[PDB]
């Protein structure tokens, strides 16, 4: 039997992204934010007549690479952006260190072909308000930790999956999704 | 003897007034009484009753009579009848004059000792008819949307679908009662003031109006309560008035809590009068 | 669930007999040595105005401006227990820097503030604290009444003097030695109200600093920054 | 090996949270009554140059400049819990050695630093101390916030006024007699940060006395010494 | 009745802010919640966690990226291809601007807020690559001595022979982690601070430069971690590139502390610009 | 509730510095380390020796 948690579960394509030997230390490949990128027709739909939601979020990311080349990226975690003091939100395409730092995870292309990250819900708010669309409780960024190496330039195609888990819906309403 | 004291030192705080603020601890006050002691008992019951008349429990749970409206031959099917937003400040007119803050209803009053509010609200319509009335009409709340928006342009109730929805038949009842809901991404939602209309530093303060729910008004109420028609109210208009009375009230459910208690809203006169 | 109030909070309040032991002020004065009517209970009366060039709000007060304790006690018809007094000074006067705050029993005196001129009362119940060393002056009020349930707000009448059995038959004569001096008051421990009626008769209190009709708004009301500024 | 910590320091520290309740001083004022911003946690925007005859950094404080608590708080994402205050006067006023630091909640009111103007907040938590007779005022604040999990240096907006959700809906209003006050903060004991981020926007504080460019040193810090000595 | 007092005097001390530069004790403030007691509970988990994040066993041991460099086809047998201070006081530069002090890594700025440190870190070596590559290289730790004193006129390596040394195979592996102890005559070391490189009252404070450990340095780090090669990075330059960036990264052991809190060495801002 | 206090009261002693002179007693000063009761351990020996150094005899 189904039920609207399984959509929510349903692991979605959000996007593929270039990244090409130009691209440089702390080069920001991505920034999704939470839980916009997510926010499909088919969620959208599900979501109707609730007033809110929360979830923790798992991030799959893919990246085939051939052999000879070699490469590293991070994949981090940063909460509630839109409120964020600027200068935290700066330091992040300042320094790649000040990503390091945060909830993260590094993905070796030589080695892996995919790493994954699970974000839990996180925020004054207990939910995300999809009437007032209030803050977007976090982000995935993917800055370049190593660029890409290969002999001659080249580049390469960074794909996304992911979906919610542990999810929580608020109390029905007429109130609209937020476009 | 005249020893040597070995009580050693302890250090001490000046203070001019302890618990100043404070319904806790021990006040250092003198007392007039020439018993230093003199109290008097807790007599009971006082007032004609035990129960405790200054408990919130008690206060906010008194019914606030705040609103009325009218059920005819003329409403129409999903024609919106009544809306209020759900909130403590509910409010009046004065008498004697017709400033814009207006005279709160107890409700009003009491919550606006405090700053932060939830819990859920008992709401109750009486349909003030005959038995010979006929009809049925819709109560359906709307969180996280203002009074504007629950109607589109003809006064038509909108999505209904979507929400906890209570018909009532009136060949049969003729009052019902209800229980809204807290309903906030914040534990606490606050006491509603009025607002600055004009611009700094002119100041004329008007109560808020909460058409829509937008993040300038969501964190005073939870959303829209709204009472849709079903049915024309048909009545034998040869012997019966084809208009009626619907009378609202509300007070406070059992979850209700209020706290942050400072610079109240409101503030308590002898007599109201306009100036000369 | 109690639980939003111990996340968030950090307490939780359960009647207004909690809130009314937290003293708030009464009213000022300018006199050395005044008598007060202690269970005086009236608030203001007020006045509004459309009309430009006139101060929107003003407001008359008959013995003081709204406390905590009037502001609730408006709701009730009644009072017994016994009540707090709090006393702050325009001037710390080094040489002469005590109050006395005496029991004011006097039966043909009226019911209502006045300053002192009785010079023949002697031994009567006095306290006594010192300005200087201790900021603030602190006091407790015996009920001391004629009956064992008084009235809010009770209709004081020219010889109702001061032994009219719906209140406590008692004022406080306080003598210092501040030009200027600041009244407050607190319930004490005992004291409870009775027979809620409703909201009393009341207007926004943010709204008394409305001046839309160009003339500023004039009315102030007794705090601490209002006093201590002068 | 815990022998060192007890043969060289005599102590041994472990979490920061032992650090913030230590009291910093954060920013000073000239009014007698002001509106201060307790749960703001922001720090100064900062300007360097190289260029001849140009004082070399400069610090805009937009709420204060940076204690214990604000330094270590930009680490993290969020907040919990209550804090302190302590308060220094330019002024020992023997007539007049009174504070009040209130409770301040106007719903319109900006959450930054303002000159007091109301008038009209009667009765509201009163703290009260007596700077000559104790030296300091010290005053504890509780966290009393609409959510669970506050915000640090929440970006206020123009009216956000004082009921933004990403704090305490709550500032202080001081009002004393002297004209000039140094005021400082540590955390409270039930206060707590949350979701490290990383190492904030920094500078070398050493540093600050940089003058190579000739025009002499200027910025200052608020510290006891450069407060009492003006 | 109203007996004489037999209670003694106590000796007394006024103070008028007690703890108040401490973590210990009771303070003695007013609080303004109308409750006397207003505390509120330690709500667990919080911000996701129930991990203390405010300890410094928790904070010191969060990665600290602070370094990189290179391993190409050109490196030589003993070539030094890096070298670090081991000490806590790590740095990066301000993009917005070029000051000397530069910006603190997390480490870095912890430690800055106490004088003392003491104890081993944990060094992290990356080596992004593929597996077509081959070659190694030594890590090796010299207590005792500076950057520039680890290697000869001709950036070899000198007397290696002597310490730790940590052989890796780049055909098997791809990164490397290793501990360095504290290691000095001293049960404390000093966090490293800015020096004046001008002379009074002139200042232009810059950070130090610890190419030689003696003793104007020796009390604010142990020695010098170094990164030798063995044989070139030989690789098919046919299908890639034939040098590769290895990455570093840092973090605290678990013997690892500081103390002697104070006025700390970092201070923090919301914006960084240059003057007009 | 809000009590009236029963605590009698005392009678004391104002000194600006007590057992200023004197080996015994409890210094009643204000400490600088964070940690109020920042004490150091007793290390023995000392000084290469565990005989007491200070002691006249």
């Amino acid at each position: 039997t189904h039920s609207i948690i399984d959509f929510l579960e349903r692991p979605q394509f959000i996007g593929s992204f270039l990244w090409n030997t130009s691209d440089i230390e702390n080069k920001e490949i991505f920034s999704l934010k939470l839980p916009d990128a997510l926010m499909s027709p088919m969620i959208r739909e599900k979501l109707s007549g609730f007033t809110s939601f929360s979830a923790s979020t798992v991030f799959h990311i893919q990246v085939n690479a051939h052999p000879f080349q070699c490469g590293r990226l991070v994949l981090a975690a940063v909460p509630v952006p839109d409120i964020l003091p600027l200068h935290r939100l700066n330091m992040l395409s300042f320094d790649v260190s000040n990503v390091i730092t945060l909830p993260h995870v590094q993905l070796d292309i030589s080695k892996e072909t995919e790493v994954l990250l699970k974000i839990p819900y996180v925020s004054p708010f207990v939910q995300y308000d999809l009437v007032t669309k209030f803050t977007p409780w976090a982000a995935f960024l993917a800055h370049v930790y190593a660029p890409l190496n290969t002999p001659s330039a080249a580049s390469l195609q960074v794909n996304v999956f992911a979906h919610f888990e542990d999810i929580k819906l608020g109390f029905p309403t007429s109130a609209i999704v937020a476009q | 003897s005249k020893p040597l004291t070995t009580i050693p030192p302890t250090i001490v705080v000046q203070r001019p007034s302890q618990y100043f603020n404070n319904a806790d601890g021990v006040d250092q006050g003198l007392p007039l009484s020439l018993k230093y002691g003199n109290e008097v008992i807790l007599k009971t019951p006082f007032a004609g009753t035990s129960s405790d008349e200054m408990a919130l429990e008690y206060v906010l749970k008194i019914p606030n009579y705040f609103s009325r409206f009218k059920y005819s031959s003329t409403s129409l099917p999903k024609q919106v009848l009544w809306t209020s937003p759900v909130h403590p400040q509910i409010i009046r007119n004065h008498v004697t004059v017709v400033d814009a803050p207006g005279q709160p209803t107890l409700l009003a009053y009491a919550t606006g000792f405090f700053k932060y509010w939830r819990g859920g609200l008992v709401y109750t319509f009486r349909f003030v008819k005959t038995n010979y009335h006929s009809g049925r009409v819709q109560i359906t709340f709307h969180p996280f949307v203002g009074y504007d928006d629950v109607m589109d342009s003809d006064g038509k109730i909108v999505r209904d679908e979507y929400v906890y929805r209570v018909v009532v038949d009136l060949r049969d009842q003729t009052e019902a009662t209800l229980v809204v809901p807290f309903t906030s991404l914040t534990p606490y939602k606050v006491c509603a003031d009025v607002f600055n209309s004009a611009n700094r530093p002119k100041y004329n303060y008007e109560p808020r109006d909460f058409k829509v729910y937008d993040n300038t008004t969501d964190q005073f109420f939870t959303g829209t309560l709204c009472v849709s028609a079903l049915t024309p109210l048909v009545s034998s208009s040869a012997v019966v008035s084809s208009t009626i009375d619907v009378l609202v009230e509300v007070k406070a459910s059992d979850d209700f809590e209020v706290a942050v208690p400072n610079t109240p809203l409101w503030l308590p006169v002898d007599s109201l009068t306009e100036r000369p | 669930d109690e639980q939003p109030s111990q996340e968030c909070i950090g307490e939780r309040i359960l009647s207004f007999s909690e809130l009314i032991k937290r003293n708030s002020w009464r009213y000022v004065s300018d006199e050395k040595s005044l008598i007060y009517p202690a269970y005086a209970f009236d608030n203001p009366a007020a006045m509004y105005t459309a009309a430009d060039k006139l101060p929107v709000w003003t407001l008359t007060p008959r013995s003081g401006f709204p406390t905590l304790l009037t502001s609730i006690g408006a709701m009730y018809a009644f009072y017994r227990g016994g009540i707090r007094l709090k006393i702050v000074p325009g001037v710390a006067d080094q040489p002469k820097p005590l109050v006395e705050v005496a029991l004011f029993t006097m039966q043909d005196q009226g019911y209502i503030i006045k300053a002192n001129d009785y010079s023949t009362d002697f031994c009567s119940s006095n306290i006594y604290e010192n300005f200087v060393t201790k900021g603030i002056a602190e006091v407790q009020t015996p009920y001391y009444s004629r009956v064992n349930t008084s009235v809010v707000s009770a209709p004081v009448l020219y010889n109702a003097g001061n032994i009219s059995p719906l209140m406590p038959n008692v004022m406080y004569k306080i003598t210092s030695n501040s030009s200027n001096i600041l009244l407050g008051h607190s319930a004490a421990d005992d004291f409870r109200f009775g027979f809620l009626l409703g909201a009393p008769l009341a207007i926004s209190a943010t709204a008394l600093r409305d001046n839309f009709t160009g003339s500023s708004a004039t009315v102030s009301l007794p705090t601490f920054s209002n006093f201590y500024l002068s």
